[PDB]
């Protein structure tokens, strides 16, 4: 299975192509998804 | 926000009850007293 | 180049050497200098 | 953590299976929003046949459905009875599963709405075992006076008359139950009497019980009886006031959430990844399978 960093090597390749108008969708989504998910760690995992 | 702290945790409720479909006929017989 | 931030990686002025060959795949670099200049590898060879 | 670098987090990240709304693979996230901006439904990638074919399948499709590959590991598992106490380490930690329990705990732990979680509770009842093996069948039960879901294994023993039937029990609610029996000899009842023991009459049927019938009574089985190791008295009386008695004990123990917890966990997570209803995951896992898996 292709580990993490053939992913993020990926993510970038495929990320560069982008215009700034479906880059700036692309990174608003994220900002999301990785919103939830680090809030979801710091509860379980931080959070005193 | 401050109205929302205020209500506090919204209740559950369980869909799942004791509530067994009752005949009409049965219903009305338990619920007839008094 | 630096912003957005691809993958938490800040680029600046540096002493390291940088492969613009197409076919090389060349690290995250030269995926900021694809990005920056909204070009694909071979056109980015074109270029250099 | 004790990361410095902004990629040993997202790594950290991406397989950080015990929280409620990772494991997030930050990477194959980009990937996958880049593709359905590029090329929304892979209608290009699936036009070359060539580069469809250097891909399996299951890897470009998987890709549509949003499945990261530690989710991908998740929903794989082999839950079974002797790994789920430690696929519950794996897969929950630190969290009892008593407080897990608990539908509003659940609930915030992965941020379910009301109306979500009412559906994943209803579907509970078939996330147990689908039917009895080695005579024990495990199953969750809710238990409506307070939502929480309490596991039950039932135990089952032949105890008289084995060759006349088989006999199964599925609860559904609390002392509220399911009898199922299915009759292997012939005999031309009067009526079939059914009773706890030989003694609280919970059922009667009249008329003979035929052979290879399915027959099923929504009987009751109160604390007093189910505190016991209680035999089912059920009775085929002949109009001769002969009969084919035959019983069977059931044992009923309450037991562990773990792999009740762990298949709630695959189900909410795969409801959530593919965005789909319970109702149709529920409706393409018996496709597969007879027991929910």
């Amino acid at each position: 299975t292709p580990t993490y960093a053939q992913w993020e090597n990926a993510a970038g390749v495929l990320t560069a192509g982008l215009n700034s108008q479906q880059a700036n969708t692309l990174h608003a989504f994220l900002d999301e998804s990785r919103s939830a998910a680090l809030s979801t760690y710091y509860i379980r995992q931080v959070a005193k | 926000m401050q109205a929302l702290h205020l209500l506090g945790d919204k209740p559950y409720l369980p869909l799942s009850t004791t509530w067994s479909d009752p005949r009409l006929d049965r219903a009305a017989d338990i619920t007839t007293q008094n | 180049f630096n912003t957005p931030l691809l993958n938490g990686q800040y680029f600046s002025t540096g002493d390291e050497e940088i492969d613009l060959n197409s076919g090389s795949t060349g690290d995250w670099r030269k995926t900021i200098l694809k990005r920056a200049f909204n070009i694909d590898d071979v056109s980015l060879f074109r270029l250099l | 953590s004790k990361l410095e670098n902004y990629t040993k987090v997202m790594e950290m990240l991406s397989t950080f299976r015990p929280s409620g709304a990772t494991p997030y693979h930050d990477a194959y996230e980009n990937v996958r929003e880049v593709i359905q901006l590029q090329d929304p439904g892979l209608e290009q990638l699936n036009a070359s046949p060539a580069i469809a074919g250097l891909m399996h399948q299951a890897s470009l499709l998987g890709i549509n459905a949003s499945i990261s590959p530690e989710l991908f590991n998740i929903l794989t598992e082999e839950i079974t009875e002797g790994n789920a106490e430690e696929l519950y380490k794996k897969n929950f930690g630190n969290i009892e599963p008593a407080s897990l329990a608990m539908p509003e705990y659940l609930k915030r732990y992965y941020n379910l709405s009301d109306e979500e979680l009412s559906q994943f509770i209803g579907k509970a009842s078939n996330f147990g075992q689908q039917e009895y093996s080695n005579n024990q069948l495990i199953t969750p039960v809710v238990n409506s006076s307070d939502g929480t879901v309490k596991v039950y294994r039932i135990t089952r023993e032949y105890t008289t008359n084995a060759y006349q039937m088989d006999v199964e029990l599925f609860p559904f609610g609390g002392e509220n139950y399911r009898l199922d029996y299915k009759f292997k000899n012939f005999y031309n009842a009067s009526y079939l009497s059914i009773k706890l023991n030989d003694k609280r009459e919970l059922v009667r049927t009249e008329g003979a019980p035929q052979v290879n019938i399915e027959y099923s009574a929504n009987i009751t089985l109160n604390t007093a009886d189910i505190s016991q190791p209680f035999e089912i008295g059920l009775t085929r009386v002949l109009p001769s006031g002969s009969w084919a008695y035959a019983a069977a004990k059931f044992t009923v123990e309450e037991y562990n959430q773990y792999s009740f917890l762990l298949k709630l966990n695959k189900a909410i997570r795969l409801s959530r990844a593919t965005e789909l209803s319970p109702t149709i995951l529920e409706g393409i896992v018996r496709s597969v399978n007879l027991q929910l898996d």
